[PDB]
């Protein structure tokens, strides 16, 4: 534990902070490659935070 | 692909050997070894470009191949070197003086290859998850040998939103400016949407994640002056000829910055050629300008053609050989073109027939060579075309004597036109 503390002298925390700053009704455009090089295709998703949007 | 064969389409270069020895028939040319060797050596000089302000005058009788050898040199020069072909009567513009048009033509046949270091990131967008507030985003580029995820910024996210980039799109993002350039797609889109059907492009380079020093050579002519003369330049570079810009601070400054670029390694100068066909149409003022304009270091190689002997110079009363003042005529060196013989005429006619994809009998070739030696060569080509058409109409396979002899009476030559012209139609 002492070595860990001395060596700690995170990006995920900054992303969580960015999330905090988000008012809350954030819509995310997300598209990922999915299978049907190997045969595959692209799929699109759109996540809505709250029902208001 | 649909471009019809013209009068000078049969020629496709200047037939020359390793030692510049002219050949009888090659690359669509025939005979005229002296003028062809002169063309070859002046083309070598052009491709060298070490000296500026050299002029050559192609003189000879009509039908000797002046425009032919000019187009042959133009073709042999090949791309990457500008070849500005212009007629003597094109300098007369109602919005720009003759000297201004000549300056435009001179600077238009000079090129500068501008080197530009670029840093482009490319790959396959596996994930373009963007969190729109209505600020946060990440891009997952994939290559055939490595992958990397990049945290996207606000402006980069906005740029990506501008140019719609779905998962699986092959894009080439410039790290310098962030311009979104889509090249294609790597796979279909879910096979479910009843729309947006296209073809899939090949995968990207394995090291496409970050190309460090992609070198792109932007080539532009010295006509870039149009980019400065007015705040809006596209109008002048595309259609507007009313470009009476100020010579001071534009010509001198552009030349100075071009010299600075050449000294600092940014760009390199590539002098082209300016071919003025029927230069005898130039006014004596234009010749006086060429006399001095031909002395600048940025002066291209000025090739000219004249179809006259002793003739009056336009804009004055006294006469000079080739219709050119004694000064400019003496400055340049002249390349005389000797007329073609019967064998050369027959060979040129055969080459033209091969170009037009038309076939005719041997007697047809002989009689047509005779007619061409009598009337002219271009008229012989006109008769070639007419007889080919008459044969096609006749359902024949090749043109016989009875078709050339028929089109000879159907279409008249100037020599026979003036003969039948004795009816004093008008004067
Ligand atoms: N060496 C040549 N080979 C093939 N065709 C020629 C040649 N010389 C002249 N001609 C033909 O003669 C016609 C006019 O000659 P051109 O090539 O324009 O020389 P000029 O400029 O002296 O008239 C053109 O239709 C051209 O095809």
């Amino acid at each position: 534990n002492l070595r860990s503390l001395e060596t700690y002298e995170a990006d995920k925390k900054k992303q969580v902070h960015k999330k905090r700053k988000c008012p809350g009704p954030i819509i995310t455009y997300h598209s990922v490659t999915v299978p049907l090089p190997p045969a595959r295709c692209s799929r699109t998703f759109i996540t809505f935070s709250d029902d208001a949007t | 692909r649909i471009e019809r064969i013209g009068a000078h389409s049969h020629i496709r270069g200047l037939g020359l050997d390793d030692a510049l020895e002219p050949r009888q028939a090659s690359q669509g040319m025939v005979g005229q070894l002296a003028a062809r060797r002169a063309a070859g050596v002046v083309l070598e000089m052009i491709r060298e470009g070490k000296i500026a302000g050299r002029a050559v005058l192609i003189a000879g009788q009509p039908g000797t191949g002046k425009t032919a050898i000019a187009m042959g040199m133009a073709q042999a020069l090949g791309p990457d070197t500008p070849f500005t072909a212009i007629a003597g009567s094109e300098i007369f513009s109602l919005e720009m003086s003759k000297t201004e048009a000549l300056t435009q033509a001179f600077r238009r046949s000079i090129g500068v290859r501008i080197k530009e270091e670029t840093e482009i990131i490319e790959g396959e967008v596996v994930e373009i998850q963007i969190d729109r507030p209505a600020k946060v985003g990440k891009l997952t580029l994939k290559t055939t040998e490595m992958e990397t995820i990049y945290d996207l910024g606000t402006k980069m996210i906005e740029s990506l939103t501008k140019d719609k980039v779905q998962a699986g799109d092959v894009i080439t993002i410039d790290k310098a400016t962030g311009k979104i350039s889509k090249l294609g797609r790597s796979f279909t889109r879910a096979r479910d949407y009843d729309a947006m059907g296209s073809q899939t492009k090949f995968v990207q380079c394995p090291d496409g994640e970050l190309q460090k020093r992609k070198e792109v050579v932007h080539t532009v002519s010295l006509h870039e002056i149009d980019v400065i003369n007015s705040r809006t330049q596209g109008f002048l570079a595309l259609f507007s000829g009313d470009t009476g810009e100020i010579k001071s601070e534009v010509r001198e400054q552009i030349n100075a910055k071009v010299a600075e670029w050449r000294e600092e390694g940014k760009a390199e100068i590539i002098p082209g050629v300016l071919f003025i066909d029927e230069v005898h149409m130039l006014d004596i003022e234009s010749f006086s300008f060429l006399n001095r304009a031909l002395e600048s270091d940025m002066a291209p190689v000025l090739i000219m053609a004249t179809n006259r002997g002793i003739t009056r110079i336009r804009g004055t009363s006294y006469q000079s050989p080739h219709g050119i003042p004694i000064d400019l005529l003496d400055r340049l060196l002249i390349v005389s073109t000797t007329p073609y013989s019967e064998k050369d005429t027959k060979q040129i006619l055969r080459i033209r027939c091969e170009e037009e994809d038309v076939e005719m009998s041997e007697d047809a070739y002989t009689v047509l060579t005779r007619i061409g030696l009598e009337t002219s060569l271009r008229y012989a080509i006109q008769l070639i075309t007419a007889a080919s058409l008459v044969c096609r109409k006749r359902k024949g396979t090749e043109v016989q004597v009875d078709d050339i002899k028929r089109v000879y009476s159907l279409f008249l030559d100037e020599s026979r036109s003036t003969q039948y012209m004795k009816e004093y139609q008008d004067a």
